């Protein structure tokens, strides 16, 4: 939704390491994009907290990066469980989260 | 109070130290200062302890304590330095101020 | 840092002085306060010093007659002399007191010296 | 810590339906609570949240007027009321805990750690 | 060589346990507190600089926190009114505001069934026919105040204990947080009345040269603003329906209090505020929003929350609990006398305490009180807009969270130890 | 508290009197049981530091000499600094870390050393 | 406890007998706080004279020479007349009248001056 | 604190050493109860031996100074036999039903009098 | 609890005393695997206010 312009799917081999990202505009007065992901029938959860901060039970293999209007989560080494949909959480006075982008593994 | 004498004055050629002395009773226990006072001009201090200078003062300026004599040395003296050289102690029993008589020294 | 001083310049036999100093950075709450002067020829001469709180003492010479003022607004401070003698023509000299924590106060020179204001007592 | 939905209801147009969620293993009144809808096809909608002290609350605009969101203290239960519903509004719906303590600078934000698992709720004539 | 001193004038945050002080039946008495300083004067810290928060403060938190527990031991051994929760046969005695409810004690005092009857309002009767429940009837214990026991909002001061001081902020327009240049310390707050309300802050202090609105951040919708006015508004309630009072033996020794008639006719509890006084109040604020928010337009509009003690605004005048209606007063948009209807009611659950509610026996009614509006708890609440809104906030009344009452009075202090000892070089032995 | 804006200099002219001795007693039910709690606790903070001014040999004095030279590592400011630059909150701040290891030293070289 | 009915210069040796800590001793929920106060008030007085003999300039002295010479209008009488004639309570009810006086003295006196 | 076993003369050697003190803390309703009554007496404890050592005319030093004599009624056993044939604790027993006699001793000579004493000297 | 350091070890009072509780104290422990299959659920009654 709004400036969360995910891209609609990304894909790669197992071991690639891939970026997904949003980059929407209205990060600067929140300063922070948080990312979520999920499984189909499942809730989502929570990957990075803040900008780039990875929770207990989280891979190291997600690590996000932001800069002006940079919004991103890059995956190293892709694993094919990692399989998901992947989505920004901003705020701009009020929650919005991106469309979303599915991840498929190769 | 508290006693502090300086000689009226001494007299060094150029580049030669000038030892410039003040005594007191027990003077080497109190904290002994030292200032250098051009004339008409304000003083400015040269020396607050035994052997330690402010900045902005050169490396002429030593001096020590010892016993009941308190010495201000001025290597390699200057004819810039032609002053009044004086000692100054805190006189705690009092709790004021005490100066020396002063001290003229001439540069030949 | 400076210290300036300044007052009439001259005064009247049996005329009461009083020296204005006004200090040009630091706040006069930061150290301790003090006047000297100097009789032309003579040596120094201890007039007594105060601070932002009561704490102040007095050269016995001056100590009946002498009290120095402090203006916390303005980062002034005043010497007041009601003497009536012109033995009291001296440069007076505003100057700030540092000190070290030791055994006997260890009082400092008094390194901010000021520049020394000469006042006449003459009819 | 767990958070668990009602189960999924089916409605007509025109109806109202009563969503619970029922909190387990943190104090209730500590965390704020977000409800959040997903939509086919459109991805993730907040709609809105309670402060569950006080009952404090926030809506999106295009539910103001039709949803209400409330508590009970006692049970550490949540509830979603919506009226007026169009098929418009099949989605899932989901609960999770905002933030982080109540007592934090941006504590009403960027957790939603223990979401529920999501009841489906569908409107068709 | 490193000298040791004892009394150097340093200090560092912490924390202790503040005592009360009050000028010297009521529950803020002296087995709790102490008399107070008759000159408590203040020493200037002059050239320091200390940082304050108002957030996070701890001396908000103690408030808070002998408040319930004077709230608690002063109920503690009042008379319980379990035995009353059973089904009531009600009727009548605006319109059904009222009503009278007949009811069967089935144990009361000597085993014998005693039918009995009370006059309640409809805002603490539950259906379950013309059959009722007591609204808080299950899942808590609702126990009625002693009518010995009073509740007035005497000023209190908070004092440190020897070793602590307390450091105040003199400085103006300080906005809940940072360094802070005038301080002072001092022995004690000044008094602050334990006043509790919902929406409106009422009897508070006011704010020396304009009204001073404070946030934790104002980006962050999720957190309550307090708005300071420099002018208080005075508003006078009542409850105009004069009763007698009945007294009914329910327990072995004890008795409850309930209402048994009423004296003349009944009309609805109400609030007189100035017209004048109030919009300009506004037009105040809504200067400082528009300065804070960048010229959008500032709107005010009622409560959207859950909470009855919330959307109504709520306070305590003289032993009756009122929930006066404020859609009224928070109804305009500000750009380039008002009664105000009220609410009574018997059963308060106080301080969102789960498990625990209190009756409030009348006080045979003809009751006015003047008070202080002296500032407001209110949350901004728009967002996701900027291509699709025009621009205008709204902000809405808020509160519940009593913490809020009392941190808008001790915004300005902060407690610190005092730690005498140091040691510096010098150069002797 | 006082002039605590002062350099440590100026501060410390007026130790003598700053040390007013604002203890309980000589300035004179859960609520009982905090109200006790307090009392004792002040008590143990003024004989703490009176025990340990004890155990530095610096009882009785405002003022204390000690049997340790100042370690430089502790600071790179002259006398003149940390005097009538610096005020004791400052400075305290800058050594907070050796404090432990100063009061070792106290205790080692005025009692164990001698 | 003692002589207490003495002339002062006899119980110039009781004076010293008594100054046994006699503000603490050995014995051995409401009766436990309420003695469990009482001890802690005591401490508090003990250490409040320690603390008021430490202001005047007297550590480990029962007999501590003063700086202030005696102000006859406290009841002057003479030397004799009290040591050798006076008890330790009737003195003190004549010089109560001065208790505040004389301690802001013995203060200023004997360590602030 | 192991010198427990060493003789009175040896053990003293290290008072200094071991006058550690215990007195600082660390980690700075029934229980609550239990806890503060040890906290108190703690602390009445050490003001009672300060309060002894002061009457008695003690500076805190750890070994003082006397102005009562040592008699047979409490011991007759010479000072090598004492001092290097004994540990402290056999010496506590030994003489443990004297302590009330010794302590009012110390005190009315080495501080009572004592003070005494020298108000004369100020009063010359 | 603790083990013995070196052999177990025994422990009374008195051994002649047969009214005495001998403590016998391992120097080895013995593990123990305990377990309730038995698969339930909660009910839960309001059974007072
Ligand atoms: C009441 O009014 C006072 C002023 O009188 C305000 O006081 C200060 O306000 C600033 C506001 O920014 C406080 O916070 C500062 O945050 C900076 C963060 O920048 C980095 O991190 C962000 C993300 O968090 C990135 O977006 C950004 O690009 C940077 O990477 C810090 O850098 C600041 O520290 C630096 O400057 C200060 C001087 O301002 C120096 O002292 C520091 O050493 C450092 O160089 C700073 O932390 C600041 O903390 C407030 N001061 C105090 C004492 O609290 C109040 O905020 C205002 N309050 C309200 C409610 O309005
Ligand atoms: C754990 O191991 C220890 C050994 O390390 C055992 O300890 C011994 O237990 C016995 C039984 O209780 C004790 O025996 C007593 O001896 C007394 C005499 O002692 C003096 O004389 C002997 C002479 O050989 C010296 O060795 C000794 O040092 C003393 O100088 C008797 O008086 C005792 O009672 C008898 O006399 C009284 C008189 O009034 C009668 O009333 C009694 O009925 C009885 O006849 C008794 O016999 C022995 O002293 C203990 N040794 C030590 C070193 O203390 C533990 O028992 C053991 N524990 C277990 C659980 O097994
Ligand atoms: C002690 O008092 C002094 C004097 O008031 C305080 O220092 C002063 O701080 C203000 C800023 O709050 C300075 O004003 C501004 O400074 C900027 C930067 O140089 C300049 O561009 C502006 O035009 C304006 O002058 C002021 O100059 C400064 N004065 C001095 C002598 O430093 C000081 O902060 C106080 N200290 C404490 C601990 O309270
Ligand atoms: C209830 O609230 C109203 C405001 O909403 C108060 O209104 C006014 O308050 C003032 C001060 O109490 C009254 O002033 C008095 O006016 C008379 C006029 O004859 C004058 O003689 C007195 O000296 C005094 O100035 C005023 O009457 C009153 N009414 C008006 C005109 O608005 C009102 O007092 C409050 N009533 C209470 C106390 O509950
Ligand atoms: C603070 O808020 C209170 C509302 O709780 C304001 O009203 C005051 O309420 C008390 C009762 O709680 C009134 O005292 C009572 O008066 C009746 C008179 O018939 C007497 O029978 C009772 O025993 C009791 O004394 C008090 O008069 C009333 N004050 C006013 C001006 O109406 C209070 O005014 C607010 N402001 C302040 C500064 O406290
Ligand atoms: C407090 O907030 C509510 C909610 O935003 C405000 O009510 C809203 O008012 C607007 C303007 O009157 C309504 O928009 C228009 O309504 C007409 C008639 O139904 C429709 O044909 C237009 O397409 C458009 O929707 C809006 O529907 C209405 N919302 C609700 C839930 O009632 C209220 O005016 C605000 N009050 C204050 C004092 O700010
Ligand atoms: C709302 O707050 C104001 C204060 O901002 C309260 O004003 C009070 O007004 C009365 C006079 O009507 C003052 O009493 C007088 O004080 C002078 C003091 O010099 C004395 O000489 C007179 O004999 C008389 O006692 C009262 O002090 C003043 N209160 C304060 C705190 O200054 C007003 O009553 C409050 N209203 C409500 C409803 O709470
Ligand atoms: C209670 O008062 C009585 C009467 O004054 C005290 O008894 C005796 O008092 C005299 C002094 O007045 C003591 O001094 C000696 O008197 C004899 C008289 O023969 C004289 O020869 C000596 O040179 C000396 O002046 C006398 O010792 C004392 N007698 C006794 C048995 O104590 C009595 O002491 C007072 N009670 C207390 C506790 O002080
Ligand atoms: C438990 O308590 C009993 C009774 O007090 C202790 O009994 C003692 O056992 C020893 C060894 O059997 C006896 O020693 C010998 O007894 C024969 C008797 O004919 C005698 O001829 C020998 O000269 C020698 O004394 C001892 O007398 C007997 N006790 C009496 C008072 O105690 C037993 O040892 C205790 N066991 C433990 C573990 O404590
Ligand atoms: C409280 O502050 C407001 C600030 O707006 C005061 O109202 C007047 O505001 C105008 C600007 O719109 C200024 O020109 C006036 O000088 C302000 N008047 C005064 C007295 O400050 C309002 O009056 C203040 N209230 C009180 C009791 O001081
Ligand atoms: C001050 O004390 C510290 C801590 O004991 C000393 O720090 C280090 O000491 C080791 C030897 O034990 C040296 O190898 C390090 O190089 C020292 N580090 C530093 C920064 O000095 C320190 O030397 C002492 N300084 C003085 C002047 O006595
Ligand atoms: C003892 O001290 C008192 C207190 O200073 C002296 O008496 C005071 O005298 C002044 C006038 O000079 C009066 O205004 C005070 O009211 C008096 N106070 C009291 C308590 O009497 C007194 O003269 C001194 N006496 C001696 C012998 O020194
Ligand atoms: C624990 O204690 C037992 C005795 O209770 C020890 O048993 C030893 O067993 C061997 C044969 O396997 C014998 O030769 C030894 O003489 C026994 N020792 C003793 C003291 O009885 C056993 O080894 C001990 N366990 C451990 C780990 O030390
Ligand atoms: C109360 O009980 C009477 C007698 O059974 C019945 O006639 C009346 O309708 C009841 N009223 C209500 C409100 O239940
Ligand atoms: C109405 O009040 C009367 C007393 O006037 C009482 O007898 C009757 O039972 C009450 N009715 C109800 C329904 O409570
Ligand atoms: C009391 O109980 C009797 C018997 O069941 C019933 O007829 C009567 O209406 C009840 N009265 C009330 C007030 O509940
Ligand atoms: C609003 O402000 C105007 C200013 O002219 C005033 O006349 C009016 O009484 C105020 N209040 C209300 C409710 O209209
Ligand atoms: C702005 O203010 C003017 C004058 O009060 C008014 O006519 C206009 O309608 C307002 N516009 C908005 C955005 O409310
Ligand atoms: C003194 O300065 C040097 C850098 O020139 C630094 O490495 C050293 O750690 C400093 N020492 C202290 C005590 O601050
Ligand atoms: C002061 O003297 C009077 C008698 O003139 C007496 O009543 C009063 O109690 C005395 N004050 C004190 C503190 O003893
Ligand atoms: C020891 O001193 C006490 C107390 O003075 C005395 O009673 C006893 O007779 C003395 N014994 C010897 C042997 O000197
Ligand atoms: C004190 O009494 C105990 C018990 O009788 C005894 O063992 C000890 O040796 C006694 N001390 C003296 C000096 O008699």
């Amino acid at each position: 939704s709004y400036e969360l312009t995910q891209p609609a799917s990304v894909s790669g081999s197992p071991g690639q390491s891939i970026t997904i990202s949003c980059t929407g505009s209205s990060i600067g007065s929140y300063d922070l994009v948080s990312w979520y992901q999920q499984y189909p029938g499942k809730a989502p959860k929570v990957i990075i907290f803040e900008v780039s901060k990875r929770p207990s039970g989280v891979s190291h293999r997600f690590s996000g990066s932001k800069s002006g209007n940079t919004a991103a989560l890059t995956i190293s080494g892709l694993q094919v469980e990692d399989e998901a949909i992947y989505h920004c959480y901003s705020y701009d006075d009020m929650i919005i989260f991106g469309g979303g982008t599915r991840l498929t593994v190769l | 109070s508290y006693e502090l004498t300086q000689p009226p004055s001494v007299s060094v050629a150029p580049g030669k130290t000038a030892r410039i002395t003040c005594g007191g009773n027990n003077l080497g226990t109190k904290s002994v200062h030292w200032y250098q006072q051009k004339p008409g001009q304000a003083p400015v201090n040269v020396i607050y302890y035994d052997s330690d200078r402010p900045s902005g003062i050169p490396e002429r300026f030593s001096g020590s304590k010892s016993g009941n004599t308190a010495t201000l040395t001025i290597s390699r003296v200057e004819a810039g330095d032609e002053a009044d050289y004086y000692c100054q102690v805190w006189d705690s029993s009092r709790d004021q101020c005490v100066f020396g008589i002063g001290t003229k020294v001439t540069v030949l | 840092v400076q210290l300036l001083e300044s007052g009439p310049g001259l005064v009247k036999p049996s005329e009461t002085l009083s020296l204005t100093c006004t200090v040009s950075g630091v706040p006069i709450s930061r150290h301790y306060w003090n006047w000297i002067r100097q009789s032309p020829g003579k040596g120094l001469e201890w007039i007594g010093y105060i601070f932002f709180n009561g704490n102040a003492n007095y050269n016995p010479s001056l100590k009946s007659r002498v009290t120095i003022s402090v203006d916390m607004s303005k980062n002034q401070f005043s010497l007041t002399l009601r003497s009536v003698t012109a033995a009291d023509t001296a440069v007076y000299y505003c100057v700030r007191e540092k000190s070290i924590a030791e055994e006997d106060n260890m009082v400092r020179w008094f390194d901010p010296w000021g520049q020394g204001t000469l006042v006449t007592v003459s009819s | 810590v767990q958070l668990l939905e009602s189960g999924a209801e089916v409605k007509k147009p025109g109806a109202s339906v009563r969503v619970s969620c029922e909190a387990s293993g943190y104090t209730f009144t500590k965390y704020f609570i977000h409800w959040v809808r997903q939509a086919p096809g459109h991805g993730l909608e907040w709609i809105g949240w309670i402060n569950t002290l006080t009952s404090g609350v926030n809506y999106a605009r295009n539910f103001q007027g039709r949803l209400t969101l409330t508590r009970d203290l006692s049970t550490e239960t949540v509830y979603m009321d919506l009226r007026n519903l169009k098929s418009d509004d099949t989605a899932v719906y989901y609960c999770a805990r905002g933030g982080r303590g109540y007592d934090e600078p941006w504590g009403a934000y960027t957790w939603l750690d223990p979401w529920g698992q999501g009841s489906l709720v569908t409107v068709s004539s | 060589w490193v000298t040791v001193y004892y009394g150097v004038p340093v200090w560092k945050e912490a924390t202790t346990t503040l005592f009360c002080a009050s000028d010297a039946r009521n529950v803020w008495a002296t087995h709790c507190c102490v008399p107070t300083d008759p000159n408590p004067q203040e020493v200037v810290l002059e050239n320091v600089t200390e940082n304050f928060n108002m957030w996070k403060n701890d001396m908000v938190e103690q408030m808070h926190e002998d408040i319930i527990s004077l709230w608690d031991q002063s109920l503690k051994p009042c008379v319980k009114l379990t035995p009353l929760c059973v089904t009531l046969n009600c009727t009548d005695y605006e319109r059904g505001e009222i009503k009278n409810c007949s009811f069967n004690i089935t144990t009361s005092i000597r085993d014998k069934v005693q039918k009995e009857y009370a006059l309640f309002y409809k805002l603490d009767i539950v259906p379950i026919n013309n059959s009722y429940r007591l609204i808080n009837c299950n899942t808590s214990v609702i126990k009625q105040a002693c009518p010995k026991v009073s509740f007035e909002p005497i000023p209190i001061h908070y004092c440190a204990p020897a070793g602590f001081a307390i450091l105040k902020c003199n400085d103006k327009k300080f906005n809940g947080t940072g360094p802070c240049t005038n301080v002072s310390t001092v022995q004690c707050t000044h008094g602050i009345r334990p006043v509790v309300s919902t929406q409106l802050l009422l009897n508070g202090s006011l704010a020396e040269k304009e009204v001073v609105i404070r946030s934790q951040n104002f980006t962050n919708n999720a957190k309550v603003i307090i708005v300071q006015l420099n002018e208080s508004v005075v508003i006078n309630c009542t409850r105009p329906n004069n009763n007698t009072r009945k007294s009914i033996h329910i327990a072995p020794g004890r008795w409850f209090y309930t209402t048994g008639a009423i004296i003349g006719d009944i009309r609805q509890a109400h609030c007189n505020i100035s017209r004048v006084k109030w919009n300009n109040t506004l037009k105040q604020i809504a200067t400082k929003l528009r300065e804070q928010f960048k010229n959008k337009t500032i709107a005010f509009n009622q409560s959207s929350g859950g909470d009855p003690e919330i959307v109504m605004h709520s306070f305590n005048c003289g032993g009756e609990f009122f929930y006066c209606n404020t859609t009224q007063l928070f109804n305009s948009t500000w750009n380039d006398h008002i009664t105000l209807p009220c609410r009574i009611k018997q059963i308060i659950n106080m301080w969102q305490k789960v498990g625990k509610a209190m009756y409030a026996p009348p006080i045979r009614g003809q009751i006015r009180c003047s008070s202080n509006i002296t500032g407001l708890l209110l949350t901004r609440d728009g967002g996701s807009n900027e291509n699709k809104t025009s621009e205008t906030e709204t902000f809405r009344p808020a509160g519940g969270d009593m913490r809020d009452n009392w941190r808008s009075e001790l915004y300005k202090y902060k407690v610190v130890k005092i730690e005498p000892l140091g040691v510096a070089p010098t150069k002797c032995k | 508290l006082g002039a605590a804006g002062s350099t440590m200099g100026a501060a410390s002219m007026t130790l003598t009197v700053q040390a007013r001795q604002l203890l309980s007693g000589i300035v004179q039910t859960v609520w009982g049981i905090k109200q006790l709690q307090a009392r004792v606790l002040a008590v143990e903070r003024y004989l703490r530091d009176q025990q340990l001014l004890g155990i530095w040999g610096c009882s009785g004095k405002l003022i204390c000499c000690t049997a340790v030279p100042w370690n430089n590592s502790w600071s790179n400011r002259s006398l003149d600094m940390i005097w009538n630059n610096m005020t004791w909150i400052e400075w305290e701040r800058e050594i907070d870390n050796y404090t432990g290891l100063i009061y070792n030293l106290l205790e080692e070289s005025q009692n164990q050393q001698e």
